């Protein structure tokens, strides 16, 4: 085992200390070479699209009920920014040289990136969920732009506090984890329990709550487009707003459903990458571990994890 | 809804003058609701906006002369035009808005003369 102590210990594979190898960690070398182009070629362009939104935002009576979109854009802007470490340095310190080599829990060479990626990833989801609640108010309630803004400190409290505590709960006795050569410090890439408990579950609960209240908002407006006929001109004028919510919600809920699918795939897969490592390790290399999903699944994993923030552009471009 | 509170202006106020507007056909929370003029001229200009209890905003050439208020259980915006001189001659329009949906409500039927 290329580790013997945290030079917890550093114990990953059912042991006092060990660490899975950095090259050919899971997959074939070839696909890493084109991920080296592709992860950036999608992430930096997604970041370029997302930064324009914040640029326009920094410049229609009030923005109180559309406010969470700004912080959504900021959050996934940062997510894309620190995925841009995919080929930014053209060095891979986060897989430290032979030094906590694979990835160092409780050492600087990894922690400086997980605490931002996980934090902003959770923050963006909470921003979308409370954007759903923001639209829930002033759709079925009788609440105004100023009245909803009066809860803004509670909204910021929840939105920046849930990610804060979910990070606070990942010190020595908890799980800060590594990355592939195409990756940056993040939790759960090698440990299934970290994924199952403190990644997959929050995303699922957020998406569920959003669907709940998003539908109980859109079809709560449904009772108004018809069933009060005196000012027709808004029909197919307020339609632009409803259809914009719908398009935004599709373009958001697609990637999260897909990534939850990918994590459910890994929660039923990684159990066999190991049970056969007893038969691919003890040398260099159920009957096979991975297949064509060697890219076509873990590639759309990162693709959807980055294009969660794309709804911002088709939201802002429909209001000009 | 507006009511015509008119006589001819004062017929050249006497001691004061007020307008009222009131909305009973509503769905969403009227955020900003106020008044607009027209000379009769090529434009319809702003007078005074209220934003549900705050941010009263008078006209950039007329500020510091009028007053505006609002009730909330009854969606009534008021405008008292004290120290009135003729160039206030205009057919006035009460206005209301909901922001996020971008729906604008206009009333009809009020005129002041001198």
């Amino acid at each position: 085992c290329p580790r013997e102590l945290k030079i917890l210990g550093y114990s990953f594979l059912h042991v006092r200390d060990c660490s899975p190898p950095c090259p050919n960690m899971y997959f074939r070398r070839e696909e890493l070479s084109f991920a080296r182009y592709f992860i950036g070629l999608i992430s930096i362009i997604c970041l370029s699209a997302t930064l324009f939104t914040f640029l326009t935002f920094l410049i229609t009576r009030f923005r109180y009920p559309e406010r969470p979109i700004i912080f959504y854009a900021v959050c996934y802007m940062m997510v894309s920014l620190i995925f841009f470490i995919g080929f930014l340095l053209e060095d891979r310190v986060a897989c430290n040289a032979s030094s906590t080599v694979t990835q160092g829990s409780h050492n600087k060479a990894c922690t400086m990136l997980f605490m931002i990626l996980y934090f902003f990833t959770m923050a963006g989801s909470v921003w979308w969920v409370i954007l759903t609640i923001t639209w829930f108010l002033a759709a079925v309630p009788k609440w105004g732009s100023e009245a909803i803004e009066k809860k803004a400190l509670l909204f910021h409290a929840s939105a920046w506090g849930i990610p804060g505590t979910l990070t606070i709960i990942l010190l020595a006795m908890n799980k800060i984890e590594g990355d592939n050569i195409s990756g940056v410090c993040f939790v759960g890439l090698y440990d299934v329990d970290a994924l199952r408990y403190f990644v997959l579950a929050p995303l699922c609960l957020y998406v569920v709550v959003g669907v709940s209240l998003l539908l109980a908002g859109i079809i709560s407006l449904n009772r108004v487009r018809i069933e009060i006929p005196l000012e027709k001109e808004n029909q197919d004028k307020l339609v632009k707003f409803m259809i914009r919510i719908g398009v935004f919600s599709i373009l958001y809920l697609v990637p999260l459903l897909v990534v939850i699918g990918c994590y459910f795939y890994e929660q039923a897969y990684r159990g066999i990458w190991e049970t056969t490592w007893i038969q691919e390790r003890c040398r260099e290399y159920q009957v096979t571990q991975m297949s064509r999903p060697d890219l076509i699944l873990f590639l759309m994993k990162y693709l959807m994890a980055l294009i969660v923030g794309i709804p911002s552009v088709f939201w802002v471009g429909s209001k000009k | 809804q507006v009511q015509l509170v008119e006589s001819g202006g004062g017929l050249v106020s006497g001691d004061s003058l007020r307008l009222s507007c009131t909305a009973s056909g509503r769905i969403f929370n009227l955020d900003v609701m106020g008044w607009y003029r027209q000379a009769p001229g090529k434009r319809r200009e702003l007078v005074a906006d209220i934003t549900s209890g705050g941010k009263i905003n008078y006209a950039d050439s007329v500020k510091g002369r009028f007053t505006i208020s609002r009730d909330n259980t009854k969606d009534t915006v008021y405008l008292q035009m004290n120290s009135l001189k003729p160039e206030d001659t205009a057919v006035y329009y009460c206005n209301a808005e909901v922001e996020w949906l971008d729906m604008d409500y206009w009333g009809k039927g009020t005129q002041v003369t001198v």
